[PDB]
DNA sequence: ACACCCTTTCATTATTAT
């Protein structure tokens, strides 16, 4: 239906991208071996083939959020503040395996090679939610298409196309932010600090004792595990203006509804990852629904049918479709 | 022995269903035997259902498949050659790495049809032809069609042997696909890339797909000497009959 | 004229399974020729044979085209193309749900049926291909002028025709034979590498009902 | 006839291939047995040969899109835009070979040969859908040749030939992309998140206890019942390169390019080579050139006018009862 | 009454490179 929505994060983006990288005590990212090196976690990069000079078309980093997490953000926002409230508010209740196919798409592993019903298949795509996301133990094609989160960047100028030529960065575009995780009984400085401590100072001298033994140890073996753990993490910047384009191939007017209204309850939650430190807080200042702009700062504050339809749609809202839908017919 | 549904008649002897029609008017060809359908001969109107998938391998548009054929499409007799050979004494088994290894290295004489599965069960007998010289077998597997040839196979043995002598750990110079799914299904490997001449990489890399296929069942580890499949010809009359 | 043929492709093409033969090529170009000028609606069996090519006689009947089957200097690893068919269960039930489509049954089958989610693996093979015959080498280039694609499954572009030349070379250099050829041929003219097999010599090599038994070499 | 139409992917390209691939946790791509190796299906790709920086061609790795993705690509986008909303109009119905003939190309109909006389060979040809593709029973070659979707990359310069040298990307055009699927059992944390299931509470912790007891079991085995939590790996095309795609009509009429013109006008909507969930595949049409001329618009296509009123006049004129003829009798 | 559809049902090996 093609819903490009531009956000706004206020806070640093941590999709933390898997692998063994280092980083020197200067920044310089995965250095040769034999200097002291600490853990980096990176931020998820794709590559991306962008213009750099004038026809030089090159594969460069751009650092972004997987359409994945930003598909199960969606989900997980359109089903603890629209399906879940609709679906506790009535006698409706799922099964763990049901709740387990609303989250994470399947009941459990081990899918059923037996396809499901034509009047299934039909009935499933047009619900609210299972069209959106068609898991189950046969494997639905759900009609909702998630794209990454891009940063309205130089390096994505290929991506966008079009009427994003301002307010576009350039340059870096990532932080690397440490994190020291101190010992917490080398802060203990008194009797009145220790009393909470079962023996008070005699355990706490104890783990101090251990705490040299384990330093000779890995002394020894330089030359069990301690709490003292200095490490790095590479973030994106905040203030980056952020793209993200939903797409529905054909969708029930209830579906899109759904997904405004995920987006209308996008307020307050996390991107990717880095909880403790408000990472992925985010701010929606565009909605563009087939073009047209429907996000104001109060909401969305237009496509009126796309909300009755699925104000109608979660009225009618009940746990039968998702206790059939999670139903193996292998199990 | 011209035609691969003659191991209906002169081996696996059947007859007729006598549910069938008599072929009049001008002869045309059977749609799966690729026998021609003569006058006097008995034949079925093709009811063949919707499930059936082997429409590109069908010889005629004749929509009449000869008796020969219907005895050919039956489930016992599709399941029971799912890995045979049919000579013209009797059906042997392919199913382990023993019998290719006989069916590739020293075949039988006769004017054998080679049949095996890349699933469960296929409409395998009727769209192969017969090999009728020994140097050139025409293997049928799955949905494609295949020629091996045996002295070529056992040239690649000899290379493949040649190679890994004096080594404990017998590794292998090409990689082959049993299922001749993989990418890289005559793909060299790299020991094979450093071991193995530039004009015997090029001579495996000519050898014709089916002979790759067959490779796959006999370039594992534990080399397979080769031993006649069991006759089965009794064991499929019996599920036939 | 005895001319030998060479085609360097840029897309890589099927590897054949059975003999490539040039006469069959230049048959399917011949009746495409036929088609451009005749119309659509011709019978392709009138004009395959009307090529520019001689024809070896064996001693009781059974003629073949002087051609001979593509042989192969290979550029490339041999790799494989997995390609599927699978028929949208999704969009017919969508379709069976507004009654475009009139499906009566309820459920798919991917083992079998319209809805046979189908697996398929056939070899490739990037590569020179070189073949001997006995023909006039201007009607030759004309027709392979308009070919544009050489081997299996051209209708998902496979084996793209990068260019040919066409070359007259000796007598004695050339192996024509080195194709379908039938059981009663010339001795002089079978090699090692022809064996007895149940194969076209002539025409649709697909055609089975046209299978005769013929020794033929081994791509 | 020949288009070449030349997109630009806006989001990553995923056409899986087969094969039983592994990496790291680092990017090492099929490491050695003896290591921690995690699942990766990885895109499309054949080896080509390329001639950049010597003369002599090599086999380099091309990330392409499949010919046949490309070919149900074009047939799909012509029955959805095109042929179904015009039967719909005149209200006409498909039966099961005559959909799975449209659709799939599908033999299903009659699985015996069905014999064609070279007349209505002829007339089905020329129809502007059934002569493209053919297909059926029947199995009629199509007038359409579509090729695969080749990335304009130095790997491809073989296959691209001259006129490409601009806008040629170089080296990886591939990224292994990680994804996770998360138990949400796990993640169930208050008795509010808990109280939407059926027991609530005493259901998630034996779901927990389950889940503990499966990981003692693979614990113990390593030294069958499969788990939520998931961690794989897929290898995408990068996003933001430039493709070229050929379409070759063999003799056509003017309808059937018409057809493709109108599938190319249309396709902006559609996804090449799945990826579904991910987005995966959505692109923007940058060039198409017809026969070498440049038709391709922002808004759809200007001009080449005779193809699209040759197929108006071929929509207004059809129905279904030549897809029964071409899949029946 | 025959084409369309929903369930059984049966066949045998075997290692793996990158
Ligand atoms: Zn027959």
């Amino acid at each position: 239906m093609q819903i490009e929505v531009t956000v706004r994060n206020i806070t640093p983006i941590f999709s933390a991208a898997p692998g063994s990288n280092y980083i020197t005590i200067d920044g310089t990212i995965n250095p040769p071996p034999g200097v002291s090196r600490f853990p980096l976690v990176r931020t998820r990069m794709m590559y991306v083939a962008a213009d750099v000079g004038d026809g030089v078309i090159k594969s460069v980093p751009l650092q972004i959020v997987p359409g994945n997490t930003m598909r199960s953000l969606l989900r997980r926002t359109m089903l603890k503040h629209v399906i879940e409230p609709a679906l506790v508010e009535k006698g409706n209740k799922l099964s763990i395996g049901a709740y387990a196919t609303a989250y994470s798409g399947n009941a459990t592993g081990n899918p059923d090679g037996v396809p499901s019903s034509f009047d299934e298949i039909a009935t499933m795509r047009a619900h609210p939610f299972i069209g959106l996301f068609g898991g189950g133990p046969r494997m639905l094609e759900g009609r909702l298409m998630v794209d990454s989160l891009y940063p309205i960047h130089t390096n994505a100028e290929r991506i966008l196309g079009a009427g994003y030529e301002n307010e576009m960065m350039s340059g870096p575009i990532t932080q690397v932010v440490w994190a020291r995780r101190m010992d917490p009984i080398l802060n203990l400085g008194s009797s009145e600090d220790v009393e909470v401590i079962n023996g008070g100072a005699v355990a706490a001298n104890g783990w101090i004792q251990d705490l040299l033994a384990n330093s000779k140890a890995a002394a020894s073996k330089k030359k069990g595990r301690g709490l003292k753990a200095f490490n790095a993490h590479e973030v994106v910047i905040p203030g980056l203006k952020w793209v993200w384009r939903i797409s529905l191939d054909r969708p029930t007017d209830a579906q899109v509804g759904l997904v405004l209204l995920a987006l209308n309850k996008m307020t307050n939650e996390r991107i990717a990852g880095g909880h403790s430190k408000d990472y992925g807080r985010f701010v929606i200042d565009g909605v563009s629904l087939n073009g047209e702009q429907v996000w104001s700062q109060s909401g969305i504050t237009g496509g009126e049918q796309y909300f009755d339809a699925v104000a109608e749609a979660i009225d009618g809202l009940s746990s039968k479709e998702f206790e059939q839908f999670a139903q193996s017919a292998k199990e | 022995m011209r035609y691969p549904s003659d191991i209906v008649d002169q081996v696996l002897k059947a007859g007729p269903d006598k549910g069938l029609l008599t072929w009049e008017g001008v002869d045309a060809a059977c749609s799966h035997c690729s026998r021609p359908i003569q006058n006097g001969d008995l034949y079925s109107p093709s009811s063949v259902g919707a499930f059936f998938s082997d429409t590109r391998d069908l010889a005629s548009t004749s929509r009449s498949i000869c008796w020969r054929c219907v005895v050919l499409r039956k489930k016992p007799m599709l399941y029971g050659l799912s890995a045979a050979v049919v000579t013209q004494d009797g059906i042997y088994s392919i199913s382990k790495d023993v019998n290719k290894a006989w069916l590739f290295t020293t075949p039988p004489p006769a004017p054998f049809l080679v049949v095996h599965s890349s699933s469960t069960m296929q409409h395998l007998s009727w769209r192969t032809p017969v090999t009728l010289d020994n140097r050139r077998i025409h293997v049928r597997y799955g949905p494609n069609l295949f020629i091996v040839r045996p002295e070529v196979v056992r040239k690649a043995l000899s290379i493949a042997d040649r190679v890994n002598e004096g080594q404990k750990k017998w590794v292998t110079p090409v990689y082959f696909d049993r299922k001749a799914a993989a990418m890289g299904h005559g793909l060299i490997t790299r020991a094979g890339a450093e071991m193995l001449t530039q004009e015997e990489q090029e001579f495996f890399q000519s050898v014709t797909p089916g002979e790759r296929w067959a490779l796959s069942y006999l370039m594992h580890s534990k080399r397979p000497e080769p031993e006649v499949g069991e006759c089965i010809t009794e064991k499929v009359m019996t599920s036939l009959n | 004229v005895n001319l030998k043929v060479t085609i360097d492709l840029s897309n890589p093409m099927m590897e054949p399974g059975d003999l490539l033969h040039l006469d069959a090529l230049l048959g399917a170009l011949r009746v495409s020729r036929a088609r451009a000028e005749h119309g659509d609606a011709i019978n392709p069996r009138d004009y395959h044979y009307d090529l520019p090519l001689e024809r070896y006689q064996a001693p009781s009947g059974d003629w073949v085209f002087k051609a001979s089957a593509f042989k192969l200097k290979r550029q490339l690893p041999n790799q494989m193309w997995m390609q599927t068919g699978r028929l949208s269960i999704v969009e017919a039930a969508r379709h069976r749900q507004s009654g475009y489509l009139q499906l009566r049954a309820g459920k798919p089958n991917p083992a079998g049926g319209p809805f046979k989610t189908s697996i398929y693996h056939r070899p490739i093979v990037q590569a020179e291909l070189t073949a001997f015959c006995v023909g006039d080498q201007q009607g030759i280039e004309a027709l392979l002028s308009e070919c544009r694609q050489i081997g299996g499954k051209r209708g998902v572009g496979f084996g793209q025709v990068a260019g040919f030349k066409v070359e007259p070379v000796a007598e004695t250099d050339c192996p024509w034979s080195w194709r379908a050829l039938p059981a009663d041929a010339d001795p002089r003219l079978v090699t090692s590498e022809h064996a007895r097999c149940i194969a076209a010599i002539r025409g649709p090599y697909w055609d089975r009902t046209l299978h005769v038994e013929a020794l033929a070499p081994t791509p």
